[PDB]
Parts: structure tokens; sequence; C-alpha cells
DNA sequence: TATCTCCGGGTGCTTGTGGTAGTGCACC
RNA sequence: UACCCAUAACCAUAUCUCCACAUCCACCU
DNA sequence: GGTGCACTACCACAAGCACCCAGGTGGATGTGGAGATA
């Protein structure tokens, strides 16, 4: 907000989409390793430095 | 280290609730404002719960990395974070049992069916009010038999509970006329001037009288019975066998007279409250119960054995689930974690407080004030309003609005927060961890058109674009030497003041490959999504190509739009293969391309493709005579005839140029020797054409974009002008016989193209393009004459208000399209080349209605009851509206609006339930081995009452399109092969055919019949993708299905098929048969009779005047057939007709209503929901179950193979297949998770907690909402896992593998 | 009517006051404290549904803004959820609501404006303007109707 | 004086309840 | 046991602060 | 042994009640308070 902009609501219409596609590891990154996997995502920062 | 597999609800045991939490909270002192630090042991202490701080314990003597887990010197504290705070629990140990609010006041009271009790009433009296409820002893009488669970009011109650006691004091001194033991009846005069009341016996003393109903025995031996024992007759009481009980009740003794003195009360059980329930749970054994319903069950009919199941049920899911129902009142409260409650700061030291901690508060002070209260003293009725104020309590805790709103502090009437409140409702736990609503790389911004990219790009603001790849910038300028280390490029980056060019050579050096995913808000279906390649820009705004402008609903009025960044190579992968707009071209509604030209580009294309004519004004005859090339050349050099005439057999045009190669003709209209619309003889690659110069260069367009010319040439029809439809038909061709890359190529050729030549063209928009066409002024005069006839017709009284009403209607409605018809002859006679005419007949924009607005008149008006006005819009925009007209049309512009603000929303909740009911489905599968179809007709049954006719083009398009063939057919010499995809060039030969007359159904397979377990079959479902081939295995067909129903809505007649997805009862039901019979129509006038009359039966039905028939008398008739006009209940039809009419009928009603919108949509998707819809089925004959239930039908499939062949035992588990709503099924299922997350997780987690659900993990809803991996898509075990490696390698493996044959 | 409420806020406040009070000569102090009316209309004037924060993008905007006509209100008058039948607009609109100003989105048709020549008499009663017509002239008489 | 402590509207659903006719006990 | 025999103690591993909710006004479907 | 009578199980109707009323984005402003005791 007044720091940061925040992300972008990804709700559920843009979720049955991406899984609509055979997204199937989208999906999962999407909803852990860049939303709330707070060790998979310090890792992940870690790794793709 | 192991997968999770499945997730198992239960009941939580008291043992269990310690066991869970470290240690018990007391204080209701969260924190203190001085003391920031946890206040006590209240609901944020730091030893309950963990270290508040970082790393550090209190002193942080032994805390380092070589000792950490040697036990601290002066502390206690392993070393870890703050998640313990996180996840650590405590707990509240309760003086005085509660029960769980869900289990007591759900529609199905768990408790109250359990237990014969009442659940509206019963249940919260005895547990909330001051009720007694009694198991052991009931056999004392009150005028009233035994009892056994029988509830007393607690006045009766206490007065049976110690006798019938009545006390009168008596003046001092006085010695009264009773003695000690004397029996009184009603009216003895006890004194000058006492009375008793009821026979007993009056104690007196010295001061007092003491009337009791009970019954004394003087004695002069030793006591038996002492005094406070309880005695049964015929027990000895004193004196030994002298004096022996006669009745129930207590003894006393009093010495004073040596006299036993028994009540008439007997120990009997009193209890108040949860603690009651709770000793009826221990009390209560489930397998007797289970053997006792069973009788009640089998025996009598079926209105008591419905109850007797519907609580059978319940005791058969508590007794095999495990856990019994003895904790299913809850003695100690869990304490959430306090991380999950947090106390923050926000301004001057004030603390923002999540509710639930005032909610765990009051809940502490509570069970302290009992505690001391039960400790010090017992006022029977203070103590009983206290239990009440902590049962309410607790109540409130769990949920609040069940019983009242408790709400915060007065001046606040916020009702405050609860359990329940977090996990249902539109946004609870459920409807935001199911949603992932923020995402790390993520941005959105404003679009605008990008029409110098090619389909496979978009454009990215660089300023944007270097933000969200920021790790990879900086791993990329770190592999090179812009900065030392990370710390060092992220300062760098920090400030847009230290930009360099080498930063953005990096990040174009990042981005070469990588793909990015664009969204729209309102994803309405799989399309809102797509894959694009960046390009960097300068600038703010994301350039968009526009061809993608349609599969968006993104105009650029100022619509915004997200992107965000994949970061696993894996995830790349995925994108840029099966997402990217490039391999996107059809829908997955039906096969129409949606990467189609749009407007503009079909107006500049229909512009260069078009062929002018003008006049005649000579002898056109020319076939005849040779002369006649130089003379009508002649006439040409004179103004005799036009270049572009209308000639017998050839216009001047042709005659006067003809040209080598479509070079030469390109160059000379280059040199304005002859327009693009001019129609000239040009020799082609084989053949001598009379086309124009625009044709020929849209057919070298063409076959320039791909490679062959041939191909182009045979896919192309250049005798017409390029009409969208044309393009459309143009763009399946040819991804249809190129593929992906060609097709891709030819669009952006077209796009191109056409740009050019609608700006070259100048198509403007002036007043005076809007014509008036002089000929509608008569018919005004016309219409108005007949109105003022038919106005007369009124007054001569001929005519009602309704039939007048009905005339104008008409009349109006009849000139309107006269007008209009009148219009379009007007644009095709005099002006060809009109910008609105030519929007028109392209489909570039508008609509016949509106040019009839523009330049006609807009008639008729709506008005807001529903109906329409009687006096019409005479003018036109082109013309001025008269303020009142403007005020008369704001009705419907303020009914369009509301209409979308409410539809739209209807819309998204039908959408939902679409999507719920249909995400188990995905075709993972062999073939399965169904010898079942169906034939779907192509003729109408009716159009007229009694007529045949063949069905539209579209709908056999939409029913057979990419089906396969149920068995061998052979039409029209054609051998059509048992198993064939069927393409559009066999339906189109099969339509032909049936136009022929050869054949009117054909047989398909389906996925109505398929066996597959979860899903169907490959062949099953069908051909039609985004591709053309068959479907792969593995892709989620039920949330596209559900997708392409659920789009159209929006722009959208819906209650309609509201009411036909959730099986309900229309209004305007029609009268059907159910039994075969002849028709016995009687004309009675009070209401119609009509007579099904059969060999030993006849039904009769009655007719109101309203119900509208549509058959004759005397007609035979079949089971199922609609005797009336209306709609069909679909119970009713299934349980005349059967499961695969109700199907039929229930697709082809739904299809009714979206064709009547003009939408095209397939019928694989129709039929996947109601496959799903219907599911279930009811048994009838019992196996190893109760009957009257309905579950799965593959299940009782699966149990009656194992019951009949695979085991012994000839049981036949009859069912009938049961239809329900959408939404029934949709909650019904065997996963708790996804009915949970739908529509209401309290009754859903209720039900799913009495018996232990094992969710397994199937359906994609669950594996969303533990994060894991789909099951569908990639996550499909046929192509989950595959080996890959190399050639070379391979040789290697190979060859260990020869020499592993040793010798 | 806020105004009115906290004065019956302070009645009651000093009718316990002199309730409980002893003596007489205690008419300015002892009776009569501002807390409660001066809270109320505060509260009215800061945290109510109508007052709303100025749209001072353009006079146009402030104009309008300043006389717009809203349909909710308090709460116990129309609320947002389900308002579909009045939405729409009335014959008697005509001269007294502008049937064009309604702005799109949910608060469709709740929120309105009044015309120009509208004109609120005395109890929230639009008058349009209108000039009598006598015989075959046209006076310049003009006279407000409801 | 400063701080600590009392002060729905609409739909579908379910259930219920009186009604209503099949069938069990008494006049033919 | 004392030569062997008797030994156990001291320091370096990080994504967070607030953003909650309510009310209101707008924008895009 | 069979019909008049009473009865009780079953269906249509009326009332009480829980639950619906789409997705995302920006901006703005509001927050334990009165009495009582020390
Ligand atoms: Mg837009
Ligand atoms: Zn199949």
């Amino acid at each position: 907000g007044k720091a940061q902009f925040g992300g972008q609501r990804f709700g559920e219409m843009e979720v049955w989409a991406l899984e609509a596609y055979g997204a199937a590891h989208t999906l999962q990154e999407m909803l852990t390793l860049k939303s709330d996997d707070i060790e998979g995502r310090n890792a992940a920062y870690e790794a793709i430095i | 280290k192991k997968e999770v597999r499945k997730v198992r609800i239960a009941l939580a045991s008291p043992e269990k609730i310690r066991s869970w939490s470290y240690g018990e909270v007391e204080k209701p002192e969260t924190i203190n404002y001085r003391t920031l630090k946890p206040e006590r042991d209240g609901l944020f202490d730091e030893r309950i719960f963990g270290p508040i701080k970082d790393y550090e314990c209190a002193c942080g003597k032994y805390k380092r990395q070589r000792f950490e887990g040697k036990v601290c010197e002066r502390c206690g504290v392993e070393v870890t974070k703050s998640i313990v705070r996180r996840y650590r629990m405590g707990h509240i140990e309760l003086a005085t049992p509660a029960a769980h609010i869900w289990f007591v006041k759900d529609v199905p009271s768990k408790i109250g069916t359990l237990l014969d009790l009442s659940a509206t009433e019963l249940e919260q009296v005895l547990y909330f009010s001051k009720y007694i409820v009694l198991d052991p002893k009931g056999a004392i009488l009150n005028g009233v038999p035994v009892e056994k669970r029988q509830l007393l009011t607690d006045e009766e109650y206490r007065e049976l509970r110690y006798g019938k006691q009545e006390t009168y004091p008596l003046p001092p001194g006085v010695d009264a006329l009773v003695k000690d033991g004397e029996e009184v009846v009603k009216g003895q005069e006890l004194a000058p001037g006492v009375v008793s009341r009821l026979d007993g016996v009056a104690l007196y003393r010295f001061a007092s009288i003491l009337v009791v109903k009970a019954r004394v025995y003087p004695f002069e031996d030793d006591v038996e019975v002492s005094t406070g024992d309880r005695v049964a007759p015929g027990d000895v009481l004193a004196d030994g066998g002298k004096v022996k009980s006669d009745v129930y009740g207590r003894v006393e003794v009093d010495l004073v007279r040596n006299v036993v003195r028994v009540v008439e009360s007997y120990d009997i059980d009193a209890r108040m409250g949860a603690e009651a329930i709770q000793q009826l749970l221990k009390e209560l054994d489930l397998e007797a119960l289970e053997k006792e319903l069973l009788e009640e069950m089998k025996h009598p009919s079926r209105a008591r054995r419905a109850k007797a199941r519907k609580r059978l049920e319940v005791v058969r899911a508590f007794l095999d689930s495990g856990n019994r129902p003895e904790w299913m009142i809850l003695e100690a409260v869990p304490v959430l974690p306090p991380d999950l409650r947090p106390m923050v700061q926000v301004d001057g030291g004030r603390f923002a407080t999540s509710d639930l901690n005032d909610l765990y508060r009051r809940l502490i002070n509570r069970n302290n004030r009992l505690k001391k209260l039960l400790a010090q003293g017992a006022p029977e009725i203070i103590i009983r309003n206290e239990k009440r104020m902590l049962q309410e309590a607790v109540d409130a805790l769990l949920d609040n609005g069940r019983r009242g709103a408790p709400v915060t502090n007065p001046g606040s009437d916020r009702p405050l927060r609860s359990l329940t409140d977090i996990l249902s409702g539109k946004q609870g736990r459920f409807r935001q961890n199911l949603l992932g609503k923020r995402v790390d790389y993520s941005g959105r911004s404003v679009i605008v058109v990008g029409p110098q990219l090619k389909l496979h790009q978009c454009g990215l603001p660089k300023r944007m674009a270097l933000e969200l790849f920021k790790p990879f910038l900086l791993k990329k300028m770190e592999e090179k030497g812009i900065a030392p280390n990370v710390k060092a490029a992220r300062r760098m980056l920090e400030r847009q003041r230290d930009i360099k060019d080498e930063v953005w050579d990096a990040l174009e050096e990042v981005i070469h490959g990588k793909v990015v995913l664009l969204n729209r808000a309102p994803t309405l279906h799989r399309l809102g999504i797509q894959a694009f390649q960046p390009v960097l820009v300068e600038g703010q705004s994301i350039q968009l190509h526009p061809l993608v402008c349609e599969a968006f609903n993104a105009d650029f009025d100022g619509d915004q739009m997200a992107v965000h960044v994949p970061l696993s190579s894996f995830a790349q992968a995925e994108a840029r293969i099966q997402m990217l707009s490039a391999h996107n071209l059809l829908s997955p509604a039906s096969g129409e391309p949606l990467a189609k030209p749009s407007r503009d580009i079909i107006l500049g294309l229909y512009y260069i493709t078009q062929v002018r004519k003008e006049k005649k004004g000579a002898g056109l005859e020319f076939a005849t005579p040779e002369e006649a090339l130089a003379a009508h050349e002649r006439g040409e050099v004179a103004l005799n005839a036009p270049i572009k005439v209308a000639g017998r057999e050839t216009s001047v045009g042709r005659l006067k140029y003809v040209f080598a190669n479509p070079d030469e003709a390109l160059l000379a209209v280059a040199h304005g020797i002859v327009d693009l619309q001019d129609v000239v003889t040009v020799r082609y690659m084989g053949k001598r054409l009379e086309t124009s110069p625009g044709r020929i260069l849209f057919a070298r367009i063409v076959a320039e974009a791909v490679e062959d010319e041939k191909v182009a040439w045979e896919l192309i029809q250049l005798d017409v002008p390029q009409e969208k439809n044309s393009l459309k038909d143009l763009v399946y061709q040819a991804f249809l016989r190129l593929g992906m890359e060609k097709t891709a190529r030819l669009l952006d050729a077209l796009k191109y193209y056409g740009f050019t030549f609608s700006t070259t063209s100048g198509i403007t928009i002036g007043i005076d393009d809007a014509v008036i066409p002089e000929e509608k002024k008569q018919y005004l005069e016309e219409a108005d004459r007949k109105l003022l006839q038919i106005e007369q017709a009124y007054e001569m009284g001929f005519l009602t208000d309704r039939e007048r009403y009905d005339q104008i209607l008409q009349l109006w409605t009849e000139t309107t399209e006269k007008v209009t018809q009148a219009v379009f002859k007007n644009f095709e006679e005099n002006y060809p080349f009109n910008p609105l005419y030519v929007m028109a007949q392209s489909g570039a924009r508008g609509n016949p209605q509106q040019i009839r607005q523009l330049c006609g008149l807009r008639g008729l008006m709506q008005k807001p009851s529903g109906e329409t006005f009687e006096v019409p819009v005479r003018s036109s925009f082109r013309e001025g509206l008269t303020v009142l007209e403007y005020f008369i049309s704001s009705h419907g512009a303020r009914k369009g609006g509301a209409d979308t603000a409410l539809r739209t929303a209807d819309s998204g909740y039908l959408t939902r339930k679409l999507v719920d009911v249909t995400h188990e489905i995905v075709v993972r599968e062999a073939d399965c081995g169904t010898t079942n179809y169906i034939s779907v007709p192509l003729f109408q049954p009716d159009e007229v009452t009694r007529s045949l006719r063949l069905r539209k083009r579209a709908d056999i398009e939409a029913g057979l399109y990419g089906r396969v063939l149920a068995r061998e057919v052979e039409v029209l010499g054609v051998r059509l092969e048992e198993g064939r995809y069927l393409s559009m060039d066999d339906v189109h030969l099969l339509i032909k055919a049936a136009e022929a007359g050869e054949i009117q159904e054909v047989p398909v397979r389906s996925p109505l019949t398929c066996q597959t377990r979860y899903g169907v079959c490959q062949k099953c479902y069908g051909y039609d993708l985004s591709m053309a081939r068959p479907v792969s295995i593995g892709e989620a067909v039920g949330i596209v299905a559900a997708q392409s129903i659920g789009e159209p809505g929006t722009q959208l007649g819906l209650p309609r098929v509201i009411e036909l997805f959730e099986a309900r009862r229309p209004k305007a039901k029609a009268v059907i048969s159910e039994i075969d019979g002849v028709v016995r129509i009687e004309e009675t006038e009070e209401k119609l009779s009509v007579f099904v009359e059969s060999e030993g039966f006849s039904k009769e039905y009655k007719l109101p005047k309203e119900a509208r028939l549509l058959v004759k008398d005397g007609d035979y008739v079949e089971a199922g057939q609609p005797l009336t006009r209306g709609a069909i209940d679909p119970h009713q039809l299934l349980e005349a007709k059967g499961p695969e009419a109700v199907e039929r009928y229930l697709v082809e009603e739904i299809q009714k209503v979206y064709r009547a919108q003009g939408v095209k949509l397939h019928d694989k998707h129709i039929e996947i929901v109601v496959r799903q819809m219907m599911k279930y089925v009811e048994v009838t004959d019992p196996g190893d179950s109760r009957l009257l239930e309905g579950q799965v039908l593959e299940k009782w499939d699966v149990e009656a193979l194992n019951e009949r062949l695979i085991a012994e035992g000839k049981t036949p588990v009859a069912w009938k297949p049961l239809l329900m709503g959408v939404t029934k099924s949709a909650l019904s299922t065997k996963s708790w998770l996804s009915a949970a997350s739908f529509q209401n997780t309290t009754h859903v987690l209720t039900e799913a907690a009495i018996a232990g659900k094992k969710d397994e993990l199937i359906g994609l809803k669950e594996n969303v909402i533990l994060g894991r991996l789909i099951p569908a898509g990639t996550g499909s075990d046929f192509v989950r896992f595959t080996q890959v490696v190399d050639q070379k390698t391979l040789k290697a493996i190979e060859e260990a593998r020869k020499e592993a044959v040793e010798a | 009517d806020q105004f009115r409420v906290g004065l019956a806020r302070l009645a009651r406040g000093v009718r316990e006051r002199m309730l409980m009070g002893s003596e007489d000569s205690l008419t300015p102090a002892k009776l009569v404290n501002s807390r409660p009316l001066e809270a109320a209309i505060r509260e009215f004037f800061s945290r109510s549904q109508l007052s709303q924060f100025k749209d001072e993008t353009n006079p146009l905007s402030s104009l309008r803004h300043k006389r717009r006509i809203s349909a909710l209100g308090p709460g116990g008058l129309t609320r947002e959820r389900a308002g579909f039948d009045v939405r729409d607009v009335h014959r008697t609109h005509y001269g007294r609501i502008c049937p064009v100003e309604t702005p799109e989105g949910a608060n469709i048709g709740l929120i309105t404006s009044l015309a120009a020549y509208a004109r609120v008499d005395e109890l929230g009663f639009i008058r349009t303007p209108y000039r009598r017509v006598v015989g075959g002239v046209v006076t310049d008489e003009v006279v407000y109707m409801t």
C-alpha cells in the first residue's frame, strides 16, 4: 500500500483459467512459491540470485 | 518426508485438547500499555506460546551455535523464531462442561437426533434454562406414569425431589390443636382459625406446623433405617420385620415421639445443561441403539422409517468412524496461537486487536467468576444464572449470531467476529486461501494497441519490466562486472538516478526467451490468461496486439491488465508451449476461431475486395456482336457507357484492359489507371478471370503469407466480398490444412494489410451519410391513417383496451420492419459505398436495428413494467428527438444499466456453481468398454403440430462436430468406419445425406454414457479443442466445460437456465402422461378432463381455462409425452420415462435459450455437467446398507459387481436413478474439502466431523487448497513422469544392456 | 434531527442529575453538560453516511456533488442490497429529477440529481416552473407546481 | 488531576397439521 | 592410587515494521 | 356376516427459518467512552 504497491489478486476465475490449460506447476508456484510459502519464497529468491 | 495423501477430520477428545496445548491460561490480561511485553498468563503469554523475541531467550547464556541445544544456564529456551507463537496452542479448563454450538444448532441437530430430544425447544431449554432430564428412576407418580428420559420443569421437579412439602409458621406460646403425628385433610380446623390444604401429616413444634404428604409410623424398638436413607416398599424400616417400607421415599426418624416419617420422593437424577447431556452421552451405547433402529426401520411403513434411518445413519457414522460421542461436547476449550489474533499497536500506544482476543477475554472472565463463585458458596439461582452466562460465552466464542448478537462494547454496534465468521462467508479463510489473493512478481497497467507487434508478442514498459525481473537482472549483471556483489547491484538499482545503458542491455539479455502472462480482471473463460513474449518499450502503457481484443473482452477505453512472471523453467515451458497466444487460435466452446480479424481489419478487407456497379444506359447486348467491342469501346470513349458498366455478358472494363500477371495488374493500379474495386480480365496461374485487382491482391496476400500458392488458391473464394464470415471460414480452413505457424503468419499478414488499406481507403462518418429514405415518409402517413382507423374502431366500442393495445403494437412492429427493409433497399440501390451500409454488410460494426435507429426510426420503446408504449418514436438520431421522446427512451437506458449490474452478478453465481459441480472431471482414462451411445437426431420432431423437418445446420454442427462414431455407418456410398472422429467435412456430408433422405439419427459416443470412474474417456469425450486433433489424455474437461457454459451468460432467459440446471418445479408446469394409451378429451366446462385410457385403467387429468393443451382427441399417447403446453418438471419426467429421456430433454432445453441469443455452444459441455448432475442413485432393495439413502451411481455399480459375481451372495442392490439440482450434487460429494469450500462450511464440516471423512486428493479443488500438484494437466499420471535421455547416453545405456547379457 | 436526538440525550442526563440532586441553586453547572449534544453533532458531521468527502476536481464537479440527491442514507430507509423496483425512473421525474444524471455502477438509479429549474419549496417537494396558459395567450406568469 | 474501572426480500426447504380415505372393530 | 592409571569445559547463521476493519466516492467489465 | 362410524395415516397448504445478492484496482477519512475514585 503506502510503502509498496502490493501484489495483484489472482482470485479464482484466474485460477480456473490457469488450471483449464494443462498448466500444473505454474499454479503450484504461483500459489506457494510466489505467494505464501515463506521458506519457499526465501529459498527461491536466494536460488534465483 | 512422506507425501500427503489423505486429510482426516474428526472430533477432538478432551485429552486431545490437553495434548495439543502447552499450558493453560488464567488471566484475561492481554498486554499492559506500559509494559509492551506480554503481560501475564493471559492470551499472549511468552512461556505458554513461545518467545516473542527473535532469537535470544530471556537471559541468553547458552544460546550460541556451539551450545544452542545445551540447556540454557539461567534459562530453558531452545533457539527458535517467533513462529512457535504462530503454531503453539493454548487451552482453557472449564469447571463446567459445554457443548459445541454446531452440534446443537445445526438444522439436523446431531445431539437432537442421536438422543430422542426435540432440537428447537427441548435441547436448548434443558441446555440453557433450568430444566431437568433424568434416566435412572421415574417410577414416582405425579398423576403421570413412570419416567425414563422425560423432560419436566424444575418447579414440579424440585417439588417431587423432596416430597410434597408445605410449612406454616405458628404463633409462639400457643399450643395448636394439631399434634406431632396428626393426619390432616383439607378443611380440618387446625386451630381457632387455621386450616390446611391437602391430605397429609402435620408436624407440630412448640412454634411451627409442617404439612407433608408423607406417611408416619410409630415404633418402639431399634431403628433399621437411619435418617437420610431413601427406601423402597417391603424394605425393613425399623423394629425389624414389624415395620417395613410401603412406598418409594426417604426416611426421617424422630426419637422425640419415636416415629419414622417416610416421604414419597425416591432418589432420582437431577441435572441441568451440558453436564446432563454428557451423562446421557456417557450412558449411551451405540450398538444396541443401532440394532433397535434396524428393527424399528425394517418392520413399519415408510413414514416412521424415514426418521428411523435419518438417525440410524448418524448412529452408524459414529459407530464406524471411531470417535465416540461422549466428547461430542467439549470440556477444555482450545486457545488459538497469539499470532493468529495479534494485538498490534496502531498509533499513540493504542492497540488494534482481533475480536478473538475479546472473546477469549470474556470467556476467561466468566470461567474465573464461576470458579470463585462455586468455591465460596452456592446460591442456587445465582449459580444457575452464572452457568447460563458461561454457556452463552462459550457459544458466542464458537460463533456469534445463532443466539442473540453479542457485540463489541456498546457504542460500536458491530457484532463480534468469531471462528465460524472467519471460516465461512463470502470472504472467509476458505475464500482467500483457495484464491491466493496476493502474488509477488506481478504488475498492472493501462493497455494500448500494439499494431506493430506480431501475434506472439506484447509490449512491456521498461521500468515495470525492470522491476519485475529484479532478481534475474541482479544475477545477469553479476555475470558481468557492472557491480561486484548483490548488495551493490541492488543499491545501484534502488535509485533510478544510477541507471546505465549497460543495465538495459542486461535487461534485454534476461528476457530473450522468457514469457509473461497477461491477465484481465473478469476472467470469464480460459482465454483470459495468455502468455506473451515481452518486448521492452519506452513508455507507460502496455502494448497489446489488436487481434486478442476479443479473446479478452478488452477494449481500449481505459481498462487495465495485469502481468505475471513465471519463474521455474518448467513453468516457462508450460506457458510458452500451451498458453502462448499463437498456439490458441480456436475457441474451446466451439471450433470458431477467436484470433479472427477484428472490426477495422474486416472493414479494410471488405473495402479492398468489393466490386462496384453504377448504370447501363446503352444497349448492353454484347455476347452476339464482335463489332460491339469497337463500338462500345468508342461508347466508353464518349460518355455512353461507364467503365464499370452492367453490360449483358461483360463490362467494358474486361474488354478494355487485360493483364498478363497479377504483378502487371497491380503495377498498372499503382499508376492510377484502375481502382481496386474495378473488375478486369487477369491471367492467373492457369486461367483467365474477370476479377478486381483488389481480389487478386487479396489472393496474393493469402498466397504469400503461406508458402504454397495452389493451396492458397484452393482455400479461398475470390468471387465475393470478404465479409467476416468468409474471413472466419478462411482462418479455420487454413488452420485445418496448414497448422499453427502458417495460420499465425496468415493472421499477421491479414492484420497488417487490412490496417494499411483501411487507412489509405478513407472511410469516414458524416452526418449526411445517415441518409433518410423519403419512402418511409409516406409509410408513416399510411400507418398514421391505419392508426386513425383503429382509433375510430375503438370509439365505436368494437374493441377492448387490450384488443386496441395489441392491434397498435402489431401495426407498429410491422411498419418498423417495413421501414428497415426499405432503408436497406435504398442503400443497396443508391449508395453501395456508404460507411454505415458498408459497416453493416461486413462484420465491422452495427446491426440493422442500430442503422434503423440512426436513419429510420426507433419505433417501439419499452415501459418499466416490461410492456411497450402505445405511441412510438417517429424521429431518428439523424433528426432531433423531442424532449418527451428522450425522456421515454431513458426508461430503456436505465433498464439496460440495471439489468447489466444485476444479471452479471447472477451469471457469475451460476458459473461458480457449474465450476464446482464439474471440477472433478478430467480425462484420465483408457478407452472405456462402452457398448453404448446416443442417437443425435437430425429432424425437429415438432415445428408444426405434426411435421418433421431437418434441423438447422448450426444445431447439427454443434451436436455432431468432434464426436466419435458409435458404430459404422454408410449413407452415400461412403463407409464411415466405427470410431472415426467427425470433422466438419463429415458433418456436412451427413447433413447433405439427410437432405437426400437416407438417415435421420446418428449414433455417436458421448460423456453421457462413458463408463470411466472419475472423468470421461478420450473416445467418449471427443475431438474439439483449441486444436482440431483428438483430445490429449489428461486435460480438465470439467472446468473448461463450466467456463464455456458460463461465459455467454454475462452477455445475455437466464433464469430459465437457472431453473434447468438447478432441477426445480417450474410454475408453468405442463401436464404429461406416464402410461401408454389413448387420449379421450372431454370438454366439460368446469375443467377440461383428458383421460389416458388403457386396457385396465384410465388416468384423468383436469385442465383449467389457461391450460392450453396441444393434443387432439383419439391420439395415441406414450409415457412422458407433454399433454399440455408449458415447461416440464424433470423429476416427474424421470419417474415416467427414464434417465436418457430426461438427459436429452435437459440438453435440448438448455441449448434452446443459448441458441435464441445467437450464442454458438457445443453440447459436450452441457452433457458433461448433466452427467455430473445425476450421478446419484437411491437404493430400494437393501444390500448391506439402509434403503432410502442416495449416493454415487458408480459406487453402487461396484458394490453390485462385488456382491453378485466377485463375492458369493446374489443380493440385488436395486436402486433408482435420482435427479437433483446442480447445487445438491455439488454439496453432497465424497470429498469434504470442496463441499466445505463451496456453499455452507458449517453444515458440511459438522457432517464430515461426525464421521471421519478421509478426503482423497482427487479433484482439482482439493489439490489447489492444499497447494499440491494438480492431478490434471501436466500432473496426470499418464504424462506425470517421462524419462528423458539423449541418443548418445541412450547408446551407452543400451550398450550396458547388451553387455548385461554376459558372454 | 441529529441535534434533537442529542438534545433528548441531554434531557435524560439532566433528569438524572436532578434526580440525585438535593438543593436547587445549581442551575447552570449541576444540570447541563455539553458532552452528549456536542458528541452527537460531531459524530453526525464526521462519521455519517451522507456527510461525504467533497469532490473538488473542478467547479462543475463540486456543484454537481452539492446538488446530488441520494435515496440511501441513515440505513433504515434504503440500503445497497435490494432496490431494483425503485431504481427505474418514474413518470413524475419529468422536470424534477434528471433521468440521465445517475451514476453507472451499483448506485444506479439510487443516486441522482435534481433538474436545473427544480426547486424544493419548504419540505422536500420539488416544484417545476410552468407558464400559465389562458385561452390562446402564454403569460409571463411563472408558477411552481408539485 | 491522572489513571483505572463499569457502560430483510425472495426461494427453496423443512416441518407440521389438519384433512381424507383405507381398514380395523361393532350393528345388520 | 602416584609413572600408566585421573580428563571435560570456553566463541561465528538474518526478509521484516506497519498495513486491520468500517463507511463513502469513483474507474473497468 | 356385511355397511355406518370413528380413526388414523397421508398430502396440500401455511408458517418459521437459514441462506443467496460477481471479479479486481485506486483514492480518501474514521477508532472504549462516561462515571467514579484517588
Ligand atoms: Mg474497457
Ligand atoms: Zn467412455
